[PDB]
């Protein structure tokens, strides 16, 4: 019974997407048109704002609530810390790049020309600001694949299609990233046909 | 102390009601308890609350201006203690 | 309905449709 | 353990508390009615002869239940409905049910 | 420097709700904490440069500041546990994650559009707030609280934005005040609230 109104397009249900095939939910999703479902889920979203979950007794609205729900419920594997100094690291790591990189990526979609070269290099430079830092853990700052890096793997995806890549320096020590998180049968069997297309892989 | 109610339903010409009225002032004198307006001969509270309709100090009527006088009463302690606050934060 | 609860059913029907 | 306290604590639980004597083929509604317990010693549930015409109970090994109205307006509805002495006239008809048999 | 101690460090802010809805939770644990009524202008040295953000609280405890409404007052709630503020079912558990999420997204627009809206959005604002505050009269009857018997964080958020109720121009109309009004008696004098206001905020009171 455990729906999902999920876009087949956009980050943020792609953020989703990677959770529920992570810890092996057996879900059912129904797409949007590009990225506006029916006006039939109003009735149990006033919000009209995709993704939601549906699952018997329960109505979410947010990358957050919906994400972490499912971790904080479908125990392992586990996609946080263990000890409370170290959640707010990634609690608030993730608040960074939903903050900071996502809105920042409007402009280069929902930004005229001009505007799209105004976040696509001064982003670029931070691309690589922590690329040297791989050389410390396989994942972003973790030895294995956790929630952090959930707002990253649909990210990346996303680089071909937007016009950013990679050239020199910023791929030396990153697209081992890539070539590593990309194969993951979770990232793997959670690609879609409309999502495929933004790339090779 | 009470074998019959034949008397304390002549002020309330119903016996559905005597069992109502009387079930509800019996409970005051249990729950958050008052005071048996009646002077009690080691009685229950439901018997003693059968001994006031009979004297009319108990009816449908008495029993709601006897208590919505102090339902705002107490809301007469709401703002007079609301001074409390008032002279509290100043 | 019919009883000492007929009482309260009076007040349960003048609520619906009412305040 | 029975101790001869509760025997003093038992009997003033039931100062006023009407129970429910009650037959077994309940054929019209004099077939239930209160009374007020008084602690007998024994193991028979007397009752007033008066009344045994109601039941339609001879004294010959016919029992009878006993319930106990719990709650606070459930022992004034045994009290002022249901009680033995508000019952002095069938309902089918004005003749009285209480006469001296 | 600032995390020198085990001791916290909070550049709150004497006005911006974000310091008073994070106080609330910040005391009620009962935790040795230092306040800096701080403005924005002009804070401390401290809240400017080790706060890469600089938002308003801003805490601090021995390895960085955590700077948000909701990673702070997640982060005590997780980490010092008695008493608790948020259940046990994460099916009960994360909608009071929700309210927190349709009153920041919700009535928080009132409340910065009553800053600086015009003078009918004022009441326009005052309009679909003060009404709609009356379109959530019943749900206290059944439940002491915001439909939760212990004190949680999803009151927490009300509130600090019910203690400013008439600083920004409100007051109650219709009938069955007396069932949310009667319920501000049971929220706004606590431990928890009565020594964690700020007496700034408390003049707005008479
Ligand atoms: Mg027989």
């Amino acid at each position: 019974v455990m729906t999902l109104f999920s876009g087949p397009t956009d980050i943020y249900s792609h953020q989703v997407r990677i959770v529920l095939a992570e810890k092996g939910v057996s879900f059912e999703i129904e797409h949007v048109e590009k990225d506006n479902p029916p006006q039939d889920l109003i009735d149990l979203n006033p919000n009209q704002s995709v993704p939601t979950l549906v699952d018997r007794e329960l109505t979410l609205w947010e990358s957050r609530i919906i994400m972490e729900y499912l971790d904080e419920r479908f125990p392992h594997p586990p996609l946080m810390p263990v000890y409370p100094v170290a959640r707010g690291e990634s609690r608030l790591y993730m608040h960074r790049i939903e903050k900071d990189w996502y809105t920042l990526m409007n402009t280069i979609i929902n930004g005229s020309a001009s505007e799209a070269d105004a976040a696509r290099k001064q982003l670029r430079e931070e691309l690589l600001a922590i690329a040297p830092v791989f050389g410390q853990k396989p994942y972003f700052l973790s030895d294995e694949f956790s929630l952090v890096d959930c707002y990253l793997a649909p990210l990346l995806w996303r680089l071909p299609q937007l016009g950013i890549e990679f050239s020199g320096p910023g791929a030396k020590e990153l697209k081992g990233y890539m070539t590593r998180v990309f194969e993951r049968d979770s990232f793997l069997a959670s690609l879609t046909e409309a999502e495929r297309e933004m790339r090779l892989g | 102390a009470r074998v019959t109610v034949q008397d304390a339903v002549e002020k309330i010409g119903n016996r559905f009601d005597l069992v109502l009225v009387a079930a509800r002032r019996a409970r005051q004198m249990q729950v958050g308890g008052k005071d048996p307006l009646v002077p009690e001969e080691n009685d229950k509270t439901t018997v003693i609350a059968l001994r006031e309709i009979e004297e009319g100090l108990i009816n449908n009527q008495i029993l709601d201006v006897r208590e919505r006088q102090e339902q705002q009463e107490q809301e007469a302690a709401e703002l007079q203690a609301v001074t409390a606050i008032a002279e509290g934060r100043r | 309905p019919a009883g000492t609860g007929y009482a309260y059913h009076q007040d349960r029907m003048r609520r619906r449709a009412a305040g | 353990r029975e101790e001869a306290v509760v025997w003093d604590i038992l009997d003033e639980v039931i100062r006023e508390h009407p129970v429910l004597l009650n037959r077994a083929p309940t054929l019209h509604r004099l077939g239930i009615q209160a009374f007020e317990p008084v602690l007998i010693e024994g193991k028979a549930i007397q009752l007033h002869p008066l009344v045994c015409a109601a039941y339609n109970a001879d004294f010959d090994g016919d029992q009878m239940a006993v319930h106990v109205p719990l709650t606070l307006e459930a022992q004034l509805e045994a009290r002022a409905l249901m009680m033995s002495t508000n019952n002095i006239l069938s309902p089918a008809n004005g003749e009285p049910i209480i006469v001296p048999s």
